[PDB]
């Protein structure tokens, strides 16, 4: 009953947070720190976060850089093609809320005007370690999901 | 019989792993190119002469080795001439 | 047939996003039409609403692989308009970190070029070296990338005690790392098949198309701004300018690898010739005073107050100042109207003219070659789009 | 007992493929001065399990397919054929001892391109069909040299029975008399399985906007298992062909250990090679086949027809 | 001064020609590349065990902002607005009035951490070491709103991190 | 107090290699072909 649903949630949550395949939108300088998270010192692959992931095989989108108006429709399209469950990590001030270019005529003031965001990673850029802290924070967010618990009580 | 049973198991399992993988997850709710034709055709014509070469491990047992060696080499040389003709006529180009 | 290239590869990439609209006939590329502006952020307009100090961090974020070099270009332009001179120790520090920045850029340029062509492994080896150089940035400025360290008048702070020893230990081993990279690529017949005779550009065309840096020297043009129009203390260091002979991707790759070796050679002289003294110009109407002075002397407090609110006024005038940035000639056309905010700041990004030549360079090549040609130009769209 | 025997072949294959993914990531990791999976389970031993579960509960991609029949056929053909190539392999005893086992493997592998062709045909995307046609053209091209090389080697074996390759190599590995053929065989298996530096399907689809997966996560995992089952199988076959293991009839398990070690090392060399080289251009790997391997294989096929006759080393027919 | 990176004549003597034919046919330079990746396989990796191990940082590191106090507990900030004037991103918003005891103190002190570029100009500009960038970098949030810091949040950051902040300033203030 | 700032050690730092170093290894072309051909002959025999 409730015990079986509770453990199934743990199993599927464990599988999903242990196999987070990211689609990186390397838009600007924040993408450089993202590359350093893949580099040997941090090796995001060792957490199960694969290096190369196709957008249709992805579970998390990382918005790493400034989002311009010219680019916003293309970013939304990639998000819409992501199979679920899908999560968005906003990395850096530009993606978080426009940052240094907040008052620009050509810049989206935060990617959360285009897509829902799960984690906001602050910094300009956030260090590779700060990004990794954010990814680990998303994993614990997935760990708290109770999808089957909610479904059982419907 | 054993072979057919092995074949049935392999594809039946493949059919099963595909049917449930196509159906069970649905329960969880939320400019013709001439160059490419000619590589295919060239593969076919080389494949046919490979067919004529397959019996060679059995042909080497003959008491008529003189004829067998001549015909084996003759067949492989005509393959080399076929490749040479395509090569010299730019049938293996991509530009 | 018409085809559009993807915004970026399926692995982490930090060059930005590009919409490449191509016309193909079979395997061959007949037309290339890059559609940029996907990272256009109106930097040049935003600068007009900033004081000269407030605008300096914008230059970290142009070619965001060559941060301190972009800072140097802007600092030199303002120093020229201000008619002041940074002190000798700051100039040596700027050259030292300018060449550390060149190493950072060339690792990124060479290894991501290889990574996009399919050679993934060198990217990982050399980005550990980049991580150690990020630590030098962080130890002088407190930031791994956007240091905002080089400023008009000199540098923000002096090197912490013990930093130069660590830069020596790093430099001592780096040439071995380059050798390992060359072992993987230089003589590899697959690498040579992907680069040799790809994207050839003649010396005459390279000049008329506005090319600079390695895009000129790969074609045999003997030109390097550090040699011909030296700035800071580049006239006081010895190094050789690598020159290509075929004008193709392979020669440009060899030029970048050899430039890394020359950067180590320059860093070695900087570590030994570093002079003592102050690290920013001793003119408190331009460079803020020391914090202890600001908290004790009336004049220092006033000048600190005014430099951080109004900022220094710059005499009216216009300058085009350029440096040999790792990607080529990086310049600023800076217009001062006499106030503390620049009237106009046009940024000359070397990758802008290089990318405009993609269609010319890709003629008569195949689709996979377009990836190699983009890599050999070393394009970052922060500086292209601004 | 036979149905049990089939399961003791199929199920271990799929588990090996699952854990080849872990091994590939960790071996590539250490050659890249990093670690690879070491959190999900000790030393990453639960990483394949997490990946498997994740992929099968992922939302399935909606298939905008122009042919439902060929859309479901392709993964079944790929996975069924992959499992079928294992049934004649002598390890040291085959599941099915076939007199013409080499021809069976040659004939069954020639059908593998139908899954590539049917999947692209069903994709209902011009970009997917072009990629499928490019992948087929590369596959059939390298089938040519694989067949001729295999025939040349059999002229020292005298038979199409795979178990006879064990007898042939009782004194010496066939890599000694046939290392020129071994080198071209090894590279041809890389190109046949679309492995780096011949991974043009993955390479090209990355560039082209509109050349996507078109299969849901679960069905796409079945394609991946089929591909990796083939990678292990091709390296088991390479070990049998060129590094023959001595068989003791009373201690068959001794053969299995040694032959397993060789197969693992050959499989790891595929990972070793992936970590070391850039990718070929499509026209460049076609030239490698048609203008290099094929001329050399033809000359070596002529040589290996003549050599047993001129040395008086013709193998027995049986 | 310049040098040629690729201007060499291959020798055409038979020995040299046969060295190149051996390289072509026997893949010697490809084998050499395999040697390099094999040697790396047996090298200790550079990976650290985050979050149990951390990347090294210096006292100058620019992290999360905090508002500081004097040893007596009085706020250091006297609402001069130099940080707000210099901020390149206009991330700082300040209002002030005379405090009930007559002190010059802020009634609003906001930092929009999603506008901020983490440049450290505010702490350079501050004349009384009131606003600093602390050493913390692990403060990612689940909502955008959580990154709009008001004065209470910044004072709480100061009280939370003062032990580390004070030591870092002690380490670097003679370079300023 | 004396001035104390980051400076090079007295006498400067030790030498820093920067030139390309790709050592030559292996046999000559004649030697490699001889080894390869000798292996074939033993295999054939
Ligand atoms: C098919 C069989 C599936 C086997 C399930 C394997 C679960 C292993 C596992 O959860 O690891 C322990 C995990 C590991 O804990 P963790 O993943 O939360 O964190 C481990 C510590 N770090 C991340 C810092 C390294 O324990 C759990 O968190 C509980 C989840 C249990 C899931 C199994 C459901 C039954
Ligand atoms: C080999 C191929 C087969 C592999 C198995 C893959 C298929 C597993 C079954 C998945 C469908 C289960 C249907 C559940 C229906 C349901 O309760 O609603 C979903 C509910 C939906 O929530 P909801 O009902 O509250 O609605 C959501 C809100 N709306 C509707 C508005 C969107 O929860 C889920 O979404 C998660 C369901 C996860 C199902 C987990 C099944 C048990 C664990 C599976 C382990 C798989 C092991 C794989 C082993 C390795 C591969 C062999
Ligand atoms: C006594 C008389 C007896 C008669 C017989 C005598 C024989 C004498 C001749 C012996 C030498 C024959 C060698 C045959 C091997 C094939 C050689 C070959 O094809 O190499 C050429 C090919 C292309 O090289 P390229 O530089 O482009 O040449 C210019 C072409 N226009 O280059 C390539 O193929 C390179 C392939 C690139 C991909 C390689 C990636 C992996 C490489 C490492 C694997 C090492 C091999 C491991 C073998 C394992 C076997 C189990
Ligand atoms: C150049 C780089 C290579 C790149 C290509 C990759 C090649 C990888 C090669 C992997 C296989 C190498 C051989 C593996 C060694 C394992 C040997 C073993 O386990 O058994 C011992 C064996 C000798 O015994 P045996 O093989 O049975 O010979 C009897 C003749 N029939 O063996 C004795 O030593
Ligand atoms: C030890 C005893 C012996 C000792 C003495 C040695 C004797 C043997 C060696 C002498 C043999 C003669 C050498 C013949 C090779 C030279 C042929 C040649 O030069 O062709 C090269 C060239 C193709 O090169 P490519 O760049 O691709 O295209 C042309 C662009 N210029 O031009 C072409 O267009 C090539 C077109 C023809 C290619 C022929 C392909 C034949 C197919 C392979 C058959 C191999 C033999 C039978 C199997
Ligand atoms: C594989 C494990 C790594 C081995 C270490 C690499 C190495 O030492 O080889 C380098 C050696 C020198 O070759 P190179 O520097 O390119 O100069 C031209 C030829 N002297 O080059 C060699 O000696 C490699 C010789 C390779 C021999 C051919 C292998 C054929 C495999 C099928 C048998
Ligand atoms: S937040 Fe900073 S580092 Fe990131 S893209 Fe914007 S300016 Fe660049
Ligand atoms: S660090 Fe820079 S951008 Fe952030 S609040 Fe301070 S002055 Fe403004
Ligand atoms: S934090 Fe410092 S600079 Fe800012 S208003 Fe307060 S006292 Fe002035």
């Amino acid at each position: 009953g409730e015990y079986v649903v509770a453990k199934l949630d743990d199993l599927i949550n464990w599988a999903r947070r242990s196999s987070l395949w990211p689609m990186t939108f390397g838009l600007a300088c924040c993408a450089v720190e993202m590359m350093h998270m893949a580099a040997p010192r941090y090796d995001m692959d060792r957490f199960g976060v694969v290096f190369r992931a196709s957008p249709r095989q992805s579970d998390v989108m990382i918005v790493a850089g400034t989002l311009t108006n010219k680019m916003a429709p293309a970013l939304r399209k990639v998000y819409d093609q992501m199979p679920e469950p899908r999560y968005v990590v906003s990395m850096g001030s530009c993606a978080n809320g426009g940052g240094y270019y907040h008052y620009s005529y050509s810049v989206v003031r935060g990617c959360d005007r285009i897509v829902p965001v799960d984690i906001y990673v602050p910094g300009c850029p956030p260090t590779a370690e700060a990004l990794l802290y954010g990814i680990l924070q998303l994993q614990k967010k997935i760990k708290r999901e109770k999808r089957l618990r909610i479904w059982y009580r419907r | 019989m054993n072979l057919m049973l092995a074949l049935l198991t392999n594809f039946t399992l493949a059919t099963l792993l595909v049917i449930i993988a196509f159906w069970l997850p649905q329960l969880n709710v939320y400019p013709f190119s001439m160059k490419f034709f000619l590589v295919a055709i060239t593969f076919l014509l080389f494949d046919l002469e490979i067919a004529l070469l397959l019996p060679l491990p059995w042909a080497s047992q003959t008491a008529n080795l003189n004829t067998m060696l001549t015909m084996a080499l003759f067949l492989i040389i005509l393959l080399a001439v076929s490749l040479a003709y395509e090569w010299t006529q730019k049938g293996l180009e991509w530009t | 047939s018409n085809l559009t290239l993807n915004f970026g590869p399926q692995h982490p990439a930090a060059h930005g996003v590009l919409r490449l609209v191509m016309e193909l006939s079979g395997e061959m590329v007949r037309k290339c039409d890059p559609h940029i502006g996907l990272l256009h952020r109106g930097t040049e307009k935003l600068i007009e609403y900033k004081t000269y100090l407030q605008a300096l961090p914008y230059f970290d974020r142009l070619d965001y692989v060559s941060m301190m070099c972009n800072e140097q270009a802007y600092s030199l332009a303002v120093e020229k308009l201000l008619n002041i001179r940074p002190p000798p120790r700051a100039q040596w520090i700027r050259v030292l970190f300018g060449e550390i920045t060149r190493l950072l850029n060339h690792i990124m340029a060479v290894t991501t070029h290889a990574l996009d062509i399919g050679a993934m492994t060198p990217f990982f080896w050399m980005f550990e070296e980049r991580e150690k150089m990020f630590e030098f940035y962080e130890r002088v400025s407190g930031a791994r990338m956007h240091a905002a360290y080089v400023r008009p008048g000199g540098v923000h702070q002096d090197l912490p005690l013990g930093l130069m020893d660590d830069i020596y230990e790093f430099s001592k081993n780096f040439s071995l790392r380059i050798d390992e990279l060359e072992e993987m690529l230089t003589n590899n017949r697959i690498w040579r098949n992907r680069t040799v005779d790809i994207g050839i550009v003649t010396a005459e065309d390279a000049l008329n198309y506005g090319f600079s840096g390695v895009m000129l020297r790969g074609s045999g043009i003997q030109w390097d701004l550090r040699k011909t129009q030296p700035y800071d203390v580049y006239d006081q260091v010895e190094f050789d300018v690598p020159i290509g002979s075929r004008g193709d991707c392979y020669d440009r790759y060899l030029c970048r690898v050899e430039e890394m070796r020359q950067s180590i050679r320059i860093i070695s002289q900087c570590l030994n010739k570093m002079p003592p003294g102050e690290i920013k110009v001793d003119d408190a109407k331009v460079s803020p005073p020391k914090r202890a002075e600001m908290k004790t002397s009336m004049e220092s407090l006033i000048h600190h107050f005014k430099l951080y609110t109004e900022g220094y006024q710059v005499p009216p005038g216009a300058t085009y100042t350029a440096i040999e940035a790792p990607k080529g000639e990086f310049g600023v056309y800076l217009v001062s109207d006499g106030s503390s905010r620049p009237y106009r700041c046009k940024i000359k990004a070397p990758g802008f003219a290089h990318l405009a030549g993609l269609d010319k360079m890709s003629k008569g090549h195949m689709l996979a070659d377009v990836v190699a040609i983009i890599g050999t130009q070393d394009i970052v769209f922060g500086e292209v789009d601004r | 007992m036979f149905m049990i025997n089939i399961l003791m072949l199929i199920i271990p294959i799929l588990l090996a493929v699952a854990f080849l993914t872990l091994v590939e990531r960790k071996v590539l990791g250490y050659m890249q001065l990093r670690k690879g999976p070491n959190v999900v389970g000790p030393y990453g031993l639960l990483q394949p399990i997490a990946d498997a579960i994740k992929l099968f509960i992922k939302e399935p991609l909606r298939p905008a397919t122009s042919s439902a029949s060929m859309f479901i056929l392709a993964p079944i053909m790929a996975l069924g054929l992959a499992l079928t190539m294992w049934i004649p392999l002598p390890m040291p005893y085959p599941l099915i001892n076939m007199n013409l086992g080499v021809l069976f493997m040659l004939a069954m592998s020639s059908l593998a391109v139908y899954s590539i062709l049917w999947s692209g045909w069903a994709s209902n995307s011009k970009y997917a069909l072009i990629g499928a046609l490019r992948a087929v053209a590369q596959t059939i091209s390298y089938e040519v040299t694989l067949a001729i090389i295999l025939l040349s080697v059999l002229l020292m074996s005298g038979s199409f029975t795979l178990s006879t390759l064990i007898t042939t190599q009782e004194q010496m590995w066939l890599i000694l008399p046939a290392w020129p053929l071994a080198m071209m065989w090894f590279i041809s298996t890389l190109a046949e399985t679309n492995r780096a530096p011949f991974d043009l399907t993955e390479g090209e689809s990355e560039l082209v906007s509109g050349f996507n997966v078109e299969y849901a996560a679960g069905p796409f995992a079945l394609f991946f298992m089929a591909e990796y089952a083939n990678i292990i199988m091709m390296n088991i076959f390479t070990a049998i062909l060129f590094l023959g293991t001595s068989h003791n009839p009373h201690m068959p398990e001794l053969y299995t250990i040694n032959f397993t070690i060789k197969s693992l090392l050959l499989t790891m060399s595929f990972l070793w090679i992936r970590a070391s080289y850039p990718r070929f251009r499509y026209d460049q790997l076609m030239h490698l086949l048609w203008k290099n391997f094929l001329p050399l294989t033809l000359a070596l096929c002529m040589w290996h027809v003549s050599l047993p006759i001129l040395t008086s080393g013709i193998p027995p027919q049986t | 001064t310049y040098k040629y990176v690729n201007l060499r004549e291959p020798s055409m003597d038979m020995k040299s020609v046969t060295d190149r034919a051996a390289q072509t046919l026997l893949w010697t330079e490809l084998i050499r590349g395999l040697g390099m990746t094999l040697s790396y396989l047996f090298r200790e990796p550079a990976t650290i065990n985050y979050p149990f191990e951390k990347g090294p940082l210096s006292p100058r590191f620019r992290g999360e902002h905090a508002l500081r106090r004097y040893p007596s507990g009085e706020e250091r900030c006297i609402a001069c607005k130099l940080c707000e004037a210099v901020c390149p991103a206009q991330a700082i918003t300040i209002e002030a009035e005379p405090r009930a005891d007559g002190s010059r103190r802020t009634t609003r002190y906001d930092i929009d951490m999603t506008k901020c570029i983490y440049c450290g100009f505010c702490q350079e500009a501050c004349p009384v070491d009131a606003i600093v960038e602390g050493p913390n970098f692990e403060f990612s949030t689940e909502t955008h709103e959580e990154l709009l810091y008001n004065k209470e949040k910044l004072l709480n950051n100061g009280d939370k991190w003062e032990a580390e902040i004070a030591a870092n300033i002690q380490a670097d203030y003679l370079y300023r | 107090s004396k001035v104390k700032q980051d400076m090079p050690p007295v006498g400067g730092y030790g030498p820093i290699d920067y030139k390309r170093n790709l050592p030559r290894r292996g046999l000559s072309g004649y030697s490699m072909f001889a080894v390869g051909i000798g292996a074939l002959l033993f295999g054939y025999w």
